[PDB]
DNA sequence: GACCCAGT
DNA sequence: GGGTTGGGGGAAGCACTGGGTC
């Protein structure tokens, strides 16, 4: 068992969820959108083989593709280490895809979004072969945007690490469907993206105050045997 | 021995209060009743007469707290201290035992503590010349470091006495109080009966507040303040 | 806390009682950041004694009372350790704070 | 041990929904109760029969009716007719479905139909989604009866509200408190009391209502409240309907945290009481931008913000109290 | 440190009443100075009003003023030299002013 | 896609 | 130093594309 460990240091999210005037974001970012942001680096970097008449089918192979080399439908799950908090943004999103209304409609909605300074990501596959290795490893850089096109993340390294049994408790998130004995925080998360399903996650995020603010802090759900050590600070990971 | 007045101690003062109410039995206990029962606990005259007995034995017991001592002695002011609302903590509890319930039990540790000066639940309009605030009574109640060991057993030197139930005293220290005294405002103040907890503890604040004859005089209009202190005539001789 | 006793000074300056209403000492000292504007600022508004002495005389009230030199000495002890902005604002804001109060002593 | 189950749709709409299922049962009783946090779930845990749920539905919905047929297609002036309402549409929709319920509920009959949730009670639905390509027709985010009732219940009592019209235009202001680690009987029944019936100001000497950061300090100020925050931890979640010009639309929604602002007050109204509301409420009124730079001090211990306020409050008129001044030492110290 | 105080008490004499003598001019020129030359010279036009004003007040029945301590002269001397810098000038500029203006029973 | 609405 | 005045009134967001139904 080989986990790609990420790290993300993006200031604010880009992801938006289902949601008009306000648009609400997730406390981390969905599967789908890193499912998005690694397959749209395959195609600028390896042209030869992503050959599509329009967008529409090129997300889609590349979405299947990266399904069939992942163990399940789980897809890729995230760490916070910095206290998220919930901004505020009013950005500009017009109203002119309906039949009628003429062509200039366009308003203020409160497109907030969240802010975070720490953030880890890590990709689970099946032990791989080496010549995809390479390629995958060189993919899993070169993050620039994510989300919509207003914010910018930048990656900072990429490795690979094994689970060994190692006693650290749970960070990743991980799908409520048979874990109970694992306070407990559940939405919905969305792993699988829709192209013309809707499966639960266990976020670890709850929040705690010192004496001023609240933020997100750490609920350290008990120990999981698979996890995973870096820099000092080992973290534990779900794995089927 | 702890004084309750400034010259008049606490022990005269019950003794000032059954002299007051051995005759305002036969006045509002049938009346009484017939508005107590719409809270669901029902029990005949017997039962009421040791009720308003257990209400008017522990209505200020809270005067002894190392406090109201300490502000009365001279000439200290009392700096917006309340001294009887620890006394609902007091009269909570005591009613959940000899009832063997609590439905009678809340409505007791709130007319314990709605006499004297009530806590006012906000909604003010932009002015308040007295003291009625919960924020600035915490700061007050926050210096309430128990109480001392003689009213320990004080409090089973009254019930015994006079009829007798069970001896039984709880040990305030900083917050079995706090989570009481809030709890019960807290229950009081929101409920799907909106008038019945306001006009019920009221009828039975009424009963209550018979102690200016027992105690010394401090207005005026006395005449008017005892209207019902007397009844109808009995004979002709 | 050597700030009762001085904040009713300052607090002589912007009472409608007496009618003068000089802010730019009080803008001088609640902008007071890295050492010296501080001490000089302060020294406008203790400057301006005469004025509250003769205006508390010319309707009735007694003359104001001049805070004691029994406690100034606490500000200069306090601002040369505490040389970082970290917590010398920590107080500055405070000198400025107590000089917006009433003190109706000349009815 | 019973453990109501509470669908998840939305964060705010979840909140109003699951923290309205109290209501109904302190009318049935339900000693014992609690509501555990999820984050958006909030589960409420109770060892308490079903029955007795539409007990409590039946009591608050003649609540509802009472208040609403008491004042005036039928449009009254209340929380859930016009009050928060900012569409028109929903001013006699809502109440028709209100009053369903009592041919549904009444003689022990599950619901059958599904309402359209409108903007007020949660603020993500609207008219154009997108799913893959361009927008559609209608709202597709439809609410089962079930659910859509147990909203406005929790709605009407505990969050509260802020309206200021001024004749054509229109803002509303809705805060409410979301328990994030515990939460008991003493805390939400506690919120109850937070809510403003019928906060129509209007006139033009009230203009202070401007900005909802600037709304809330009014709402508070005058609702001594359960200073619990104190020793617990909750946050305020805040949203605006604004229809400036015949325009609904939402143009300010902000995540802020109520912990400091309880604490503030608690720490500023304890020396004296009968001189504070009027300094507060003097600045307000006089000095409308100045307490901008007073509320802004309070989620961030911004200490020009303690004097900004002040100094541009004075110009106009201040009684500038002794007692208050020394308040705000304590916090700072 | 220390002698701060006894110079106040000296400065304090020039603008207190009960004296008949009002000179602000020169206790304003020693504190909102720019340059550490005029210090000095601000320190000596306060100064130098020592023998009218040591006479006077027992005249108007007053006790004598106490006039500073010639080892403070030391102090103060020693002391601005090595500081020439404008950064921290002002604020031992200011310090021996502000104790002008103060609560010192001069008459009583 | 053309309809709807408010009170000091 | 010894008195007269401390704001004065007026303004303190219009229009502009409303978002839901049916
Ligand atoms: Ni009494």
């Amino acid at each position: 068992m080989d986990i790609l460990l990420v790290c993300l240091r993006f200031p604010f999210f880009s992801v938006a969820k289902r949601s008009y005037q306000v648009r609400t974001s997730f406390l981390l970012p969905p599967p789908s959108a890193l499912k998005g942001a690694l397959a749209k680096g395959l195609i600028l970097l390896k042209p030869e083989k992503y050959a599509s008449s329009s967008l529409d089918e090129a997300a889609l192979k590349a979405i299947k593709e990266i399904e069939s080399k992942l163990v399940d439908i789980k897809a890729v799950s995230v760490a916070p280490l910095s206290p998220l908090i919930r901004n505020a943004f009013l950005l500009k999103r017009l109203r002119n895809l309906e039949s009628g209304s003429n062509a200039e409609k366009s308003d203020a909605m409160r497109r907030e979004y969240t802010f975070t300074r720490e953030l880890l990501v890590a990709y689970i596959f099946k032990n791989l072969t080496q010549e995809e290795k390479n390629l995958y490893l060189k993919a899993a850089m070169l993050i620039d945007v994510i989300g919509d096109t207003e914010s910018l993340a930048t990656p900072v390294w990429a490795s690979f690490v094994k689970p060994e049994d190692k006693k650290a408790p749970l960070a990743f998130s991980a799908p409520y469907t048979e874990i109970y004995s694992l306070r407990m925080y559940i939405e919905k998360m969305r792993v699988s993206p829709e192209y013309s399903q809707e499966e639960i996650f266990y976020l670890p995020i709850e929040e705690r105050r010192y004496k001023r603010i609240v933020y997100y802090a750490r609920i350290y759900p008990p120990e999981v045997e698979k996890a995973l050590t870096v820099d000092g600070e080992v973290l534990g990971i779900w794995i089927p | 021995s702890c004084k309750a007045f400034q010259g008049q101690t606490l022990r005269e003062h019950i003794e000032a209060m059954l002299a007051a109410w051995e005759i305002v039995k036969n006045k509002y206990i049938p009346s009484i009743i017939r508005v107590m029962k719409t809270v669901g606990v029902k029990f005949t005259e017997e039962d009421a007469d040791k009720f308003m007995k257990t209400l008017i034995i522990l209505h200020d017991v809270g005067k002894c707290s190392e406090v109201y001592q300490k502000h009365l002695s001279n000439n200290e002011p009392l700096r917006g201290f309340r001294h009887e609302l620890v006394s609902a903590y007091y009269a909570y509890n005591i009613l959940k035992d000899m009832f063997k319930d609590e439905t009678i039990a809340f409505i007791g540790a709130l007319v314990v503590m709605m006499h004297h000066e009530p806590i006012l639940m906000g909604q003010i309009r932009s002015l308040d010349k007295e003291e009625l605030t919960p924020e600035v009574v915490l700061d007050k109640l926050r210096t309430f470091n128990g109480v001392m060991e003689g009213t320990e057993s004080f409090i089973k030197s009254m019930i015994k006495e006079k009829l007798g139930v069970i001896p039984k005293v709880p040990s305030p220290t900083q917050e079995d109080v706090l989570r009481e005294v809030i709890r019960l405002s807290v229950l009081a103040r929101h409920r799907p009966d909106s008038g019945k907890l306001r006009m019920v503890v009221g009828a039975l604040l009424i009963p209550l507040v018979c102690d200016y004859k027992g105690a010394a005089a401090a207005a005026a209009a006395a005449a008017a303040a005892a209207a019902a202190a007397a009844a109808a005539a009995a004979a002709a001789a | 806390g050597w700030i009762r006793n001085i904040g009713r000074y300052l607090s002589y300056l912007v009472d409608d009682t007496f009618e003068e209403y000089a802010y730019d000492v009080v803008d001088g000292i609640a902008k007071a950041r890295t050492q010296e504007e501080l001490l000089e600022g302060v020294y406008k508004a203790l400057r301006l004694a005469p004025k509250l002495k003769k205006k508390a005389e010319s309707k009735g009230c007694p003359p104001p009372r001049i805070p004691s030199p029994e406690d100034i000495e606490a500000l200069e002890e306090k601002v040369e350790q505490l040389s970082n902005p970290k917590d010398l604002r920590k107080l500055a804001v405070s000198l400025a704070l107590w000089a917006f109060a009433s003190w109706n002593n000349c009815p | 041990f019973n453990e109501f189950k509470t669908p998840q749709i939305d964060p705010i709409f979840d909140l109003y929904v699951a923290y309205g299922y109290v209501v109904s049962l302190i009318r049935g009783g339900a000693k014992e109760a609690t509501l555990i946090p999820h984050g958006a779930s909030y589960l409420i845990q109770t060892d308490v029969s079903n029955e007795e749920f539409r007990h409590g539905l039946v009591d608050a919905l003649s609540s509802m009716l009472s208040l609403h047929i008491a004042l005036a297609k039928l449009v009254s002036d209340a929380d859930f007719s016009a009050g928060a309402n900012i569409n028109n549409v929903y001013w006699d929709s809502v109440p028709r479905n209100l009053e369903k319920l009592m041919k549904d509920l009444e003689k022990k009959r599950s619901v059958k139909g599904t309402a359209t949730i409108p903007i007020t009670l949660m603020p993500s639905a609207g008219k154009y989604m997108l799913k893959h390509f361009g927008v559609q027709g209608g709202n597709p985010i439809k609410v089962d009866l079930l659910n859509y009732a147990l909203a406005w219940v929790g709605f009407h009592y505990y969050t509260p509200y802020i309206k200021y019209a001024k004749g054509d235009t229109t803002w509303i202001h809705i805060y409410q408190i979301a328990p994030v680690e515990e939460v008991d009987m003493i805390s939400i029944l506690s919120l109850k009391d937070l809510k403003m019936h019928l906060p129509h100001y209007y006139e033009s000497n009230l203009d202070f209502l401007i900005n909802r950061r600037l709304a809330l300090l009014y709402h508070l100020l005058h609702s001594e409240a359960l200073e619990l925050f104190t020793e617990k931890e909750f946050v305020i979640h805040s949203y605006t309907l604004e229809r400036s010009g015949n325009n609904q639309a939402i143009r300010s929604f902000e995540e802020e945290e109520i912990g400091k602002l309880m604490d503030f007050l608690w720490k500023l109204k304890r020396r004296d009481f009968y001189h504070a509301i009027k300094f507060i409420d003097d600045l307000l009124k006089k000095a409308t931008e100045g307490a901008l730079a007073l509320i802004d001090a309070i989620m961030n211990e911004r200490l020009e913000g303690f004097y900004t306020a002040l100094k541009l409050g004075k110009k106009a008129g201040v009684v500038s109290s002794r007692e208050i001044v020394a308040a705000l030492e304590d916090i700072i110290c």
